C-alpha cells in the first residue's frame, strides 16, 4: 500500500486522467463533483528523499499538489482539433476523446457561454455551435500573459524580461503550433 | 464503462483525519511499510545550533519544520496494490532534513511550495 | 569525587575535570595523555590528561598509580579516589558517544578516526592552558606512529616540550595516571549510559571478534534503522551486518524553466 503526500485548496470528488492540453498524452486531474470544480495534478520529484509517516516509510519523497486550471485551456485543445476538420459543429461532437472518455465532464461545467465567448465565434439561435477563433484567442492569451506577468511581480519570481518568462510558462498550457503564433503575436 | 479512467476518493474519510508527523529525509530508502520511528528517530531529536540535530544511519541531519502555506490543506492518501482512494491522515506542518545542513533557500522543495499561490493567479478568469 | 555526570543523555562530547589546584598555576606542570574505547564498536571512547608539578612528579610515584592490564575495575577507581585526595594531581576528561564517533567519520567530509583522536587529545592540553595550568612538558602514549603525533603538537604548542611514544604509560608516571582515568571513566560510562532510544543487556567487551558483541549486534539489526545510537555505524564490523540484514539507504554521496528550476512535472499515475 503506496501512501500518497496531497497539498489540496483549503476549502477541500474523484482523480480523473485527461489529455494534457500542450504535450497532447495522459494527465491525472482531480474534479469536484458537487460545485463543478477542475483542479490539475503535479508531482514534485527529486532524487535521494523520503517520507516518514507517523509509524511508516515512503521510498518516493513525492509532494502532490492539487492546483486550479483554467478550463479554457482544455476546451482549446478541442476547439482546435476540430477547426482544422471543417466548419461550426456543437460541443458534443467537438469535445470528443475515444482515448480520454472522462471528457465529458467539461461539457457539465458551469458558465460554459461565457467561457467559451473568450476563444470562439459562435451561431445559433436561443443551441449551440461553436467555431475556433484565433484573433479572440490570442488576443485572451494576451490577457493570460498580463494576468501571470501581475503574479510574478507580487510572488517575487525572477518588464520584457519577465514577459518572455511568462510566454514560456503559458506555453505548458498550449500546443507548440499556437506557442510560436504568441510570440509573433 | 468510463470508471476505468477515474479513481474515486472517500468525501468522508477527509474529515475523520487526526494531524500525521511527516518528515521529509535527503536520502532514499527502498522500503515501503512500517518502521518504529516512535523508537528510533522521535526519542533522537535534540536542539543545536542550527535547528533540530538527528542521526539516521551514522550520518547527522539538520532540519526545520516546514509549514503547510496558508490557502492549502495537507492530506495522505492510501491506495491498494471500481477504483478506490481514503484520505487516512492530515497534516499542518513537515519537518525538512538535510545531510549535515538546513536545505538552502535554492532548494527545490521550498520552490515547489511557492507553485499552489502563482498558479491560483495564471488560471484565475480575466476580465 | 565521584564521576556524576556521566549520569545525563550524551549524543555529542562530555567533558568532565576536576578543580585546578593552585600548585599547578605557579610552578611548571608535566601533563600524560592517555585514551579508552578506540576499537570496540559499542560505546564511547574517552580521552583522559593528567597533570601535576615538576617537584610533585617523585611524590606521584609514592602512590602506586602505575598502569596495569590486571588492575580491576574496583582496584582503579581506588587508585583514582587517591589522585583526588592529592593536594597537587589534577585531571581532565573527554567522553567521545559513539554518535560522534559515527556521524564525524560518516560525514560529507571524511574526519578520520585518528585526526578526531588526536584533535580531542590537543584539546584537553589547550583546555588546562586556558584554566591557567603552567603546562612544560607534555607526554603522550600513542598506538601507532609517534614521529607524526610529535610533530603535530609541537606545531599546536611550539612553546612546550612534547615526548610522543609507544607504550608511554609504562614507561613515564604521568601517562599511566591519565591511563587510569580514562578506564574508569570509560567503564562507569557505559555502566550508567543513558539511551535514547524507545526500547529496552550483556554485549560483552563490545570489541568486533568478541563473540557476545557479534550476538547482540546480529540481534540488535532494524531494517530501516539498522543498528542504535550505542553501535558505531563506521566501523566496517557494523557496516557488514548492515549490508546483509539492513535495508538499502542512497544519499547524495553515494517543460518550462519554471517547473524543472523546482523538480515540478505533470502527474501520470496515482
Amino acid at each position: 500500500m503506496r501512501q500518497h503526500v496531497f497539498l489540496v485548496s483549503e476549502y477541500l470528488l474523484m482523480f480523473v486522467k485527461l489529455v494534457n492540453p500542450c504535450s497532447g498524452e495522459g494527465a491525472i486531474y482531480l474534479f469536484n463533483m458537487c460545485l463543478q470544480q477542475l483542479f490539475e495534478v503535479k508531482v514534485f520529484k527529486e532524487k535521494h528523499h523520503s517520507w516518514f509517516i507517523n509509524q511508516s516509510v515512503q521510498s518516493g519523497g513525492l509532494l502532490h499538489f492539487a492546483t486550479p486550471v483554467d478550463p479554457l485551456f482544455l476546451l482549446l485543445h478541442y476547439l482546435i482539433k476540430a477547426d482544422k476538420e471543417g466548419k461550426f459543429q456543437p460541443l458534443d461532437q467537438v469535445v470528443v476523446d475515444n482515448v480520454f472518455p472522462n471528457c465529458i465532464l467539461l461539457l457539465k461545467l458551469p458558465g460554459l457561454e461565457k467561457l467559451l465567448h473568450h476563444v470562439t465565434e459562435e451561431k445559433g439561435n436561443p443551441k449551440k455551435y461553436y467555431k475556433y477563433s484565433k484573433e479572440k484567442t490570442l488576443k485572451w492569451l494576451e490577457k493570460k500573459v498580463n494576468q501571470t506577468v501581475a503574479a510574478l511581480k507580487t510572488n517575487n519570481v525572477n518588464e520584457e524580461d519577465y514577459i518572455r518568462y511568462a510566454h514560456g510558462l503559458i506555453s505548458d498550457y498550449i500546443p507548440k503550433e499556437l506557442s510560436d503564433d504568441l510570440s509573433k503575436y | 464503462a468510463i470508471e476505468r479512467h477515474r479513481v474515486h476518493l472517500r468525501s468522508a474519510t477527509l474529515r475523520d483525519a487526526v494531524p500525521a508527523t511527516l518528515h521529509l529525509l535527503p536520502c532514499e530508502v527502498a522500503v515501503d511499510g512500517p518502521a518504529p520511528v516512535g523508537r528510533f528517530f522521535t526519542p533522537a531529536i535534540r536542539q543545536g545550533p542550527e535547528g533540530l540535530e538527528v542521526s539516521f544511519r551514522g550520518r547527522c541531519l539538520r532540519g526545520e519544520e516546514v509549514a503547510v502555506p496558508p490557502g492549502l490543506v495537507g492530506y495522505v492518501m492510501v491506495t491498494e496494490e471500481d477504483r478506490f482512494i481514503g484520505a487516512t491522515a492530515n497534516f499542518s506542518r513537515f519537518t525538512l532534513w538535510g545531510l549535515e545542513t538546513i536545505p538552502g533557500p535554492d532548494a527545490k522543495v521550498r520552490g515547489a511550495l511557492t507553485w499552489p499561490s502563482l498558479a491560483a493567479a495564471i488560471h484565475a478568469q480575466v476580465p | 569525587m565521584d564521576l556524576s555526570e556521566l549520569e545525563r543523555d550524551n549524543t555529542g562530547r562530555c567533558r568532565l575535570s576536576s578543580p585546578v589546584p593552585a600548585v599547578c598555576r605557579k610552578e611548571p606542570c608535566v601533563l600524560g595523555v592517555d585514551e579508552a574505547g578506540r576499537g570496540p564498536v559499542l560505546g564511547p571512547m574517552v580521552y583522559a590528561i593528567c597533570y601535576c608539578p615538576l617537584p610533585r612528579l617523585a611524590d606521584l610515584e609514592a602512590l602506586k598509580v602505575a598502569d596495569s592490564k590486571t588492575l580491576l575495575e574496583s582496584e582503579r577507581e581506588r587508585l583514582f579516589a587517591k589522585m583526588e585526595d592529592t593536594d597537587f594531581v589534577g585531571w581532565a576528561l573527554d567522553v567521545l558517544s559513539p554518535n560522534l564517533i559515527s556521524t564525524s567519520m560518516l560525514g560529507r567530509v571524511k574526519y578520520n578516526l585518528n585526526s578526531l583522536s588526536h584533535d580531542t587529545a590537543t584539546g584537553l592540553i589547550q583546555y588546562a592552558l586556558d584554566q591557567g595550568v603552567n603546562v612544560t612538558q607534555v607526554f603522550v602514549d600513542t598506538v601507532g606512529m609517534p614521529e607524526t603525533y610529535q610533530a603535530r603538537l609541537q606545531q599546536s604548542f611550539p612553546g612546550i616540550e612534547v615526548t610522543v611514544k609507544a607504550k608511554a604509560d609504562a614507561l613515564y608516571p604521568v601517562v599511566s595516571a591519565a591511563s587510569i582515568c580514562a578506564k574508569v571513566a570509560r567503564d562507569q560510562a557505559v555502566k550508567k549510559w543513558q539511551f535514547v532510544e524507545k526500547l529496552q543487556t550483556d554485549y560483552g567487551s563490545g570489541y568486533p571478534n568478541d563473540p557476545k558483541t557479534k550476538a547482540w549486534l546480529k540481534e540488535h539489526v532494524e531494517p530501516v534503522f539498522g543498528f542504535p545510537q550505542f553501535v558505531r555505524f563506521s566501523w566496517r564490523t557494523a557496516q557488514t551486518i548492515l549490508e546483509k540484514e539492513a535495508e538499502d539507504v542512497i544519499w547524495e554521496d553515494s517543460s518550462h524553466r519554471y517547473f524543472l528550476e523546482r523538480g515540478l512535472e505533470s502527474a501520470t499515475s496515482l
